[PDB]
């Protein structure tokens, strides 16, 4: 049930960034990961989604198009690939998860979260 | 007046598989709800998985999933426990227990408990 | 696996009433499943003490009493003697057909 | 309407190579996974090759493995079965087949393509 | 790799009959099977999908049934637009083994 | 004291059909008159015991399962049925006793673009023995190739979502099910009607 | 997009009081919202999922309720360890959304 991300740091405005989310302890396939954004000072806000098998990849309206989100069910990781990220998109990026067999976790809720990588623009 | 007896103690190399029997006695076997209890020495008890031999179902615990295949034979009035892929942490005492009043629903207390079967793993 | 939290060791004085809590949750006791109790003498298989949260089988004195209250439970032992240096276990059932046992209690005399 | 045109084929000496291109858009292409089937003239149908949704893993048939290489430029909206080291038995029509669902619990191809043909002689 | 049989291999029927075709497998699939119709000279097309449902674009004179080792495609009423051969197909295990064919002859 | 049926039927979220919850009902009075006069409860089929006569019977205990399925599978929650539910998710025994309540929940358990987390078992090596839940998610070997931990051709993952949209038909909307079960044993009885 | 508003935006209380926190939706949400707790400088974890059930691993002094448009969160007895923000997140559309947060302060 542990969850840990990496791949964050400082970047110029307008480059690409792989963001991992190394999952362990739970069966990774039968859930649907998300990406929750916390700007410094502000509240939580939503960024991306996946599906169970990798079917549809919706986004929030502020970051759609520029974000592409991948999935690797063999290594049980998650990749978020943003392109041409703007200076206002500096935050902490979290990992998530939600499935409804009641055995496992709260339904429709982001039950397990990673430690958080901090992506910050630079100049 | 009802009592259970088990097989003797066994030694196993790390990597083999063990078949532990539980020879019931006293009455009819078809109304039993045998559930296995594992106990490492100096720690608490643990539930393994129940089996209703009038149905053949096997509700395993969430830890012992895919490792143990609990089966039961109606003719010989015994309920096996084919614990495969033995490790060094599985040296323990293994009890079998009838489940009290009901048969079609195993949700009761445990009476009797048989006797100990110290299947140790060493070299 | 073992959802039941139980106190590790409880004690008292010879000739007193000692109690043992058994804190469950909403998925094991609060779902309506009952709670029993077992007694393990050191060097044999454990015994049966309380069934149906209050009763007693033939073979145990009337010093042994237990009860459930909402999510938690209790087991009262009156009159400690030299046949109480043993291990007692709290037993119940999860809602998802899964089995649970208590962590472990150590009753020692003074 | 889903449309599937494919191209290539013709004549080849026994032992040559061809590029069989199944290329038609008709839908959102990069999410699907399409395969290849074949039919000798006057005989039953036969399955030959398939590809994943991203070109990652392929699965060839039993009697065809080792001689072919299926590739797909998913951006180019094209599907290539690259023939190599053919025999007399491989004279058939090669149709393209499109999968029904998006990506998982695979089975049941949806629509069939128009068809190219190949011939062997001397 | 399931060697499908198909019965019959050829038949002659006129308009106003009821023909049932069977496609029986060796390895037990469970409702993973389609049916096909191939006009000579061009490509076949999907007729029914997953052995019960109906594809859009066909009158309901055909019907699929069965689950397990044997399935029955039935035609309730014959028509003069069914002058072709038919194909079953399993897709449970991934080497797809199509059937043989059943020529529907009109007389 | 009255029956605690308010915590079973009126719960805010149910379990999915591959991993369902089972609750025990004990020490109450079985007042079904708070439940039976709810005529949009579109199915009240009772095997073993007859309906409308429940309030004059004494029982030992009541076990109340709970899950959600689509409307084309409610005919499968029954003794002796088949399909992709009664062989891979939840199979009742043949000599089962208990009523199987099943109503419509298209306002409750449904949202736009799918509500992707009500899973159901597609693949298993064998049919389920009765009353056997199954939570294990190891990949199913379809053909003969052991792939050992990575899925692809001939080895799939056995759980798909239901993808419930509110704009489907009457057959694809989520019919939320509660299948109660009753037991009688030679014991004092804690569940009986008034 | 479903705009969700949580009220009030800045609360203050003391130890032991019954604190209420309400949350308003734009259109209907069929009891599919959750309540989060984020201690400052940590990872926000869940307390109440699906507006009425408590996450196993939370002290039972919390309580939330509502169905339809408006939803209330009611803390029964405050503690020194329950002084953090509280997020209102729904689950209905393709675009999931979070609230604005209720800071809890001292007296
Ligand atoms: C569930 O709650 C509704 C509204 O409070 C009520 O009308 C209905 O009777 C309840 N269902 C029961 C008690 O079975």
């Amino acid at each position: 049930v542990q969850l840990v991300e990496s791949g964050g740091g400082v970047v110029q405005p307008g480059r690409s960034l792989r963001l991992s989310c190394a999952a362990s302890g739970f069966t990774f396939r039968t859930y649907a990961m998300h990406w929750v954004r916390q700007a410094p000072g502000k509240g939580l806000e939503w960024v991306a989604v996946m599906w169970n098998d990798g079917s549809n990849k919706y986004y929030a309206d502020s970051v759609k198009g520029r974000f592409t989100i991948s999935r690797d069910n063999s290594k049980n990781t998650l990749y978020l690939e943003m392109n041409s990220l703007r200076a206002e998109d500096t935050a902490v990026y979290y990992c998530a998860r939600e499935g409804v067999a009641a055995a496992g976790s709260s339904s429709d809720a982001f039950d397990i979260w990673g430690q958080g990588t901090m992506v910050t623009v630079s100049s | 007046q009802v009592q259970l007896v088990q097989s003797g103690a066994e030694v196993k190399k790390p990597g083999s598989s063990v078949k532990v029997s539980c020879k019931a006695s006293g009455g009819t076997f078809s109304s039993f709800a045998i559930s296995w209890v594992r106990q490492a020495p100096g720690q608490g008890l643990e539930w393994m998985g129940g089996i209703i031999p009038i149905y053949g179902t096997a509700n395993y615990a969430q830890k012992f999933q895919g490792r143990v295949t609990i089966t039961a034979d109606e003719s010989t009035s015994t309920a096996y426990m084919d614990l495969s892929s033995l490790r060094s942490e599985d040296t323990a005492v293994y009890y079998c227990a009838r489940d009290g009043s009901s048969t079609y629903y195993p949700h009761n207390w445990f009476d009797p408990w048989g006797q100990g079967t110290l299947v140790t793993v060493s070299s | 696996q073992s959802v039941l939290t139980q106190p590790p060791s409880v004690s008292g004085a010879p000739g007193q009433r000692v109690t043992i809590s058994c804190t469950g949750s909403s998925s094991n006791i609060g779902s309506g499943y009952d709670v029993h109790w077992y007694q393990q003498l050191p060097g044999t298989a454990p015994k049966l003490l309380i069934y149906g949260n209050s009763n007693r089988p033939s073979g145990v004195p009337d010093r042994f009493s237990g009860s459930k209250s909402g999510t938690s439970a209790s087991l009262a032992i009156t009159g400690l003697q030299a046949e109480d240096e043993a291990d007692y276990y709290c037993q119940s059932y999860d809602s998802s057909l899964s089995g649970v046992f208590g962590t472990g209690t150590k009753v020692t005399v003074l | 309407e889903v449309q599937l045109v494919e191209s290539g084929g013709g004549l080849v000496q026994p032992g040559g190579s061809l590029r069989l291109s199944c290329s038609a858009s008709g839908f959102t292409f990069s999410s699907y996974a399409m395969h290849w089937v074949r039919q000798a003239p006057g005989k039953g149908l036969e399955y030959v090759s398939s590809i994943s949704s991203n070109g990652g893993s392929t699965y060839y048939a039993d009697s065809v493995k080792g001689r072919f290489t299926i590739s797909r430029d998913n951006s180019k909206n094209t599907l290539y079965l690259q023939m190599s080291s053919l025999r007399v038995e491989d004279a058939a029509v090669y149709y393209c087949v499109k999968h029904y669902q998006q990506q998982l619990l695979w089975g049941g191809p949806d629509v069939w393509g128009q068809g190219t043909t190949v011939t062997v002689s001397s | 790799d399931i060697q499908m049989t198909q019965s019959p291999v050829s038949l002659s029927a006129s308009v106003g009959d009821r023909v049932t075709i069977t496609c029986r497998a060796s390895q037990s699939i469970s409702t993973w099977l389609a049916w096909y119709q191939q006009k000579p000279g061009k490509a076949p097309k999907l007729l029914i999908y997953e052995t019960s449902s109906l594809e859009s674009g066909v009158p309901s004179r055909f019907s699929g049934s069965g689950s397990g080792t044997e399935f029955t495609l039935t035609i309730s009423s014959l028509q003069p637009d069914d002058f072709a051969t038919y194909y079953c197909q399993q897709f449970n295990s991934y080497p797809w083994t199509f059937g043989q064919g059943t020529k529907v002859e009109i007389k | 004291n009255l029956c605690p049926f308010d915590e079973v039927f009126n719960a805010t979220r149910f379990a999915s059909v591959y991993a369902w919850n089972r609750k025990r009902i004990s020490n109450c009075v079985a007042d079904y008159s708070v439940l039976y006069n709810l005529a949009p409860f579109f199915t009240f089929k009772c095997y073993g015991v007859s309906p409308t006569k429940l309030n004059d019977l004494c029982f030992t205990n009541v076990y109340a399962d709970s899950f959600v399925i689509r409307g084309d599978e409610v005919r499968q929650i029954a003794p002796g049925q088949t399909g992709n539910i009664a062989d891979y998710n939840y199979k009742l025994p043949d000599d089962f006793t208990g009523c199987v309540i099943a109503w419509n929940s298209n306002k409750l358990d449904s949202k736009v673009s799918g509500n992707y987390n009500y899973l159901y078992r597609l693949f298993r090596k064998s049919n389920l023995k009765p009353f056997e839940r199954d939570i294990s998610t190891e990949i199913y070997q379809a053909g003969n190739k052991p792939c050992n931990g990575v899925a692809g051709f001939n080895c799939y993952f056995p759980l798909r979502s239901y993808s419930f949209r509110p704009t489907y038909g009457v057959g694809h909307q989520p019919y939320r099910v509660v299948v109660l079960s009753f037991e009688l044993l030679h014991a004092p009885a804690t569940v009986c009607g008034p």
